[PDB]
RNA sequence: GGAUAGUGGCCUACCAUGGUUUCAACGGGUAACGGGGAAUAAGGGUUCGAUUCCGGAGAGGGAGCCUGAGAAACGGCUACCACAUCCAAGGAAGGCAGCAGGCGCGCAAAUUACCCAAUCCUAAUUCAGGGAGGUAGUGACAAUAAAUAACGAUACAGGGCCCAUUCGGGUCUUGUAAUUGGAAUGAGUACAAUGUAAAUACCUUAACGAGGAACAAUUGGAGGGCAAGUCUGGUGCCAGCAGCCGCGGUAAUUCCAGCUCCAAUAGCGUAUAUUAAAGUUGUUGCAGUUAAAAAGCUCGUAGUUGAACUUUGGGCCCGGUUGGCCG
RNA sequence: GGACUUUUACUUUGAAAAAAUUAGAGUGUUCAAAGCAGGCGUAUUGCUCGAAUAUAUUAGCAUGGAAUAAUAGAAUAGGACG
RNA sequence: GCCCGUCGCUAGUACCGAUUGAAUGGCUUAGUGAGGCCUCAGGAUCUGGGA
């Protein structure tokens, strides 16, 4: 079987030269999951309709309550 | 000419040959061996010579 | 000489009256006149698809006697209305009329085959399936 | 937008369908180096057409031509390699005689045979298919490999399979579990 | 002069009468985006190119314009035209020739999946984003390799061959066999590790996994062209066949079947197109007395074509490149 | 640097020239279609061959040739050199 | 023996043809003319002549 294989000149520089997925593999990094790829999209548009932090729409909606 | 002649006889004829049905037989080599049996028969061991060659005679 | 030009820069009159005398070949006009896209029942295309009227018995020309079992289908793409044959025996008990069928060509380039007088064209399916595998028994007619 | 994967067929059809003569003198080439296709020869004989191509081309040239020089000593020294064109033969005129059974006696199925190893040409068809005989231990399961001169001497059974030993087969040691079962416990 | 980034009838004002054309202008057609190229293999050609790269054009149709370095931009805006969606009837809102997916259209064409790991692109930027792109699913578009078996035993039969006065079968294998004989391998299934961004497959590999019930090859064809029967049964100018020639009206070598046989074989038939065959478009290279074809006749412009003759013979020099007999 | 040159066709050799395709060299992708790899060791801290060549014709450019075929020349001499 | 044309039947193609017939697409006269852009004005307001 051939392969490719390196070895770092010190633990610092493998945690830092080494590709996220890689050290995944090894044990030296936690698979920080997320959200699906297109509910990550969709996150990012329903944002562009809120112009501004937002939560002064809560409160005109909550004025929805009386009309 | 005419073109409005019976249509009641379509499928006559397949519809009266009495059936049979096929022989259950060996099985044929697939492939390669199918090959070396055509060989073996045309020309390894030779059949027969009347007159010429033949290949697939009935009551010679 | 007879005839052509032999001379070195007579290559225009030796282009022209080649241009002028192709339209005596008979494809290249068929060619270029368009004539498949304009006349043709077909588009040009390979096989049509038409829905069938009258199923026919045409009579064979000679020295044949017999009759030959047809179907008049008008094309889907065109209502241009077009006579077919409907091959081996039986397989007209296949058809019935306002069904589907797909239309080939006869393999004449044009021109009717044998003793069918005026048919250009075949059948190859019907409701969808196959006319060939109907007959042997490989598949079954669709419900309607 | 990704590059073209180019391809290229490796085989021609006879222009006559049904020569009589042709197709007996392709059956017994079959039935000799235990091919399965027509398609085994037709391949086989275009590589030779191109190959003739080739060498008609070259010849034209003038004698002592670069191209012709380089690329008709090139040709030549690669059809020497496997064993088509003999050390003798060694100019072209002759790569442009050549016929197909020289090519046919050079595949890795046909050498497997020639000595010890197979013992009929078919034998040598299956036990290449299977997973027996190599080139190092390189294994070989083509049997139109077409072996090479410094290749002769290293056919031989691999490493693996019995023959060449270690273990015998699935089906051997099925039995060695229906003897000490039976007769034993 | 004005306008433009800037040349220029680009536009305007004055003035003039020019510009193109049988060497085909101008007009029409195009089921026309141009190119690199594709298919066909004596050569010369013929046909094709929506389509992985380059150029151009477009974003339902037109025009207009804002921003900007760069757009006459459409996943920008404005107007009209054509579609068209939501409503509380006041109004508001859309532009898949991006990726997928749907209708329609038709002979004709796949997933509303995963990822930024690669290739690269963008930003304020090593980090974010990227239906660019890559992954996988669908997939007999094309192209490559090539399983469906391999070896011995026996039973008569043989042809080899030494002898043959004559039994014969005997050891060299030719193989057709209705009991036989053990060996082999992956198609699959599957620990495992490899693979991968994560998976899937491939490459590896424990455990399993072949005797005919199989892990059981097809597709056409068997009168001629054209490789393969004058078998048997059926039909009786019917039913069907047949590219073409031709078969069928009671012994069918063409139909419908059984048997057997051929060809190509994981592929083979059919339909349409085109290429070769075609020297049946002919420059290479056709034909024209009678087969298709010399205009009734002469003049004649364009076009093609067009006799011979003008420094040739002789002398000197240099240095190359193959090859010979010698090395 | 000054002063001036009758026109052309043909052919030669050369430059300018994208890649993929095509032809074709090298390399045993297990074979092959492909791909542009790969190959050697001290396989313990590296050594090393590559990633050719051809075609690319019409037109434009540049150069050699002076056969073949055109063109222009001096006759009311308004000729040629000085 | 061969064979020609009218006349008669079935079926198919194309032609002529009242309908000053119909349809689609490309330009286009005359009239009407949205919109943005340029330009003559304007001046809610909001400042130091400008906006
Ligand atoms: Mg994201
Ligand atoms: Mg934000
Ligand atoms: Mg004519
Ligand atoms: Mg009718
Ligand atoms: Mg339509
Ligand atoms: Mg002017
Ligand atoms: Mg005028
Ligand atoms: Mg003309
Ligand atoms: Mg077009
Ligand atoms: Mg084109
Ligand atoms: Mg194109
Ligand atoms: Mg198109
Ligand atoms: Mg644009
Ligand atoms: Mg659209
Ligand atoms: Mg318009
Ligand atoms: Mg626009
Ligand atoms: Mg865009
Ligand atoms: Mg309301
Ligand atoms: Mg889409
Ligand atoms: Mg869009
Ligand atoms: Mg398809
Ligand atoms: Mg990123
Ligand atoms: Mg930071
Ligand atoms: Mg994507
Ligand atoms: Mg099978
Ligand atoms: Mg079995
Ligand atoms: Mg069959
Ligand atoms: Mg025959
Ligand atoms: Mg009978
Ligand atoms: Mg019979
Ligand atoms: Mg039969
Ligand atoms: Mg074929
Ligand atoms: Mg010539
Ligand atoms: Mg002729
Ligand atoms: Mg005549
Ligand atoms: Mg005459
Ligand atoms: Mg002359
Ligand atoms: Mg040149
Ligand atoms: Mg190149």
């Amino acid at each position: 079987s051939v392969g490719f294989g390196l070895v770092y000149n010190s633990v610092a520089e493998a945690k830092k030269f080494e590709p996220t997925y890689r050290l995944v593999r090894y044990g030296l990094a936690e698979k920080v999951e997320k959200a699906s790829r297109q509910q990550r999209k969709q996150k990012k548009n329903r944002d562009k309709k809120i112009f501004g932090t937002g939560k002064r729409l809560a409160k005109k909606v909550a004025r929805r309550n009386a009309d | 000419a005419k073109v409005h002649g019976s249509l009641a006889r379509a499928g006559k004829v397949k519809s009266q040959t009495p059936k049979v049905e096929k022989t259950e037989k060996p099985k044929k080599p697939k492939g390669r061996a199918y090959k070396r049996l055509l060989y073996t028969r045309r020309f390894v061991n030779v059949t027969l010579v009347n007159g010429k060659r033949r290949m697939n005679p009935g009551p010679s | 000489g007879k005839g052509k030009p032999r001379g070195l820069n007579s290559a225009r009159k030796l282009r022209v009256h080649r241009r002028n005398n192709r339209w005596a070949e008979n494809n290249y006009k068929k060619r270029l006149l368009g004539t498949a896209f304009k006349s043709s029942p077909f588009g040009g295309s390979s096989h049509a698809k038409g829905i069938v009227l009258e199923k026919l018995g045409i009579e064979s020309k000679q020295p044949n006697s017999a009759i030959r079992k047809c179907v008049r289908v008008q094309l889907i793409k065109n209502g241009k209305k077009v006579t077919a044959f409907v091959p081996n025996d039986g397989c007209l008990n296949f058809v019935d009329e306002n069904d589907e069928v797909l239309l080939a060509g006869f393999g004449r380039k044009g021109k009717a085959k044998g003793d069918i007088p005026g048919v250009r064209f075949k059948v190859v399916k019907v409701s969808g399936v196959s006319l060939l595998a109907l007959w042997k028994e490989k598949k079954e007619k669709p419900r309607s | 937008p990704r590059a073209p994967r180019t391809y290229s067929k490796t085989y021609s059809t006879p222009k006559r369908p049904y020569e009589s003569s042709r197709l007996d003198a392709e059956l017994k080439l079959a039935g000799e180096f235990g091919l399965k296709n027509k398609k085994e020869i037709y391949r086989i004989s275009f590589q030779l057409s191109k190959i003739r191509r080739a060498a008609r081309d070259l010849l034209t040239r003038d004698e002592k031509d670069p191209k012709r020089l380089f690329e008709g000593n090139a040709l030549i020294r690669r059809l020497v390699r496997v064993g088509v064109l003999s050390e003798d033969k060694k100019k072209l005129d002759y790569v442009l005689a050549l016929k197909v059974e020289d090519f046919l006696e050079r595949r890795l199925q046909t050498q497997v045979y020639k000595l010890g190893l197979a013992k009929s040409v078919h034998h040598a068809r299956v036990l290449i298919t299977q997973r027996h005989i190599a080139v190092g231990k390189q294994i070989v399961n083509i049997p139109s490999f077409m072996v090479r001169l410094d290749s002769e001497k290293h056919i031989d059974f691999a490493p693996t399979s019995p023959f060449g030993g270690a273990r015998p087969g699935r089906v051997a040691r099925r039995n060695a579990a229906r003897k000490a079962e039976a007769s034993g416990e």
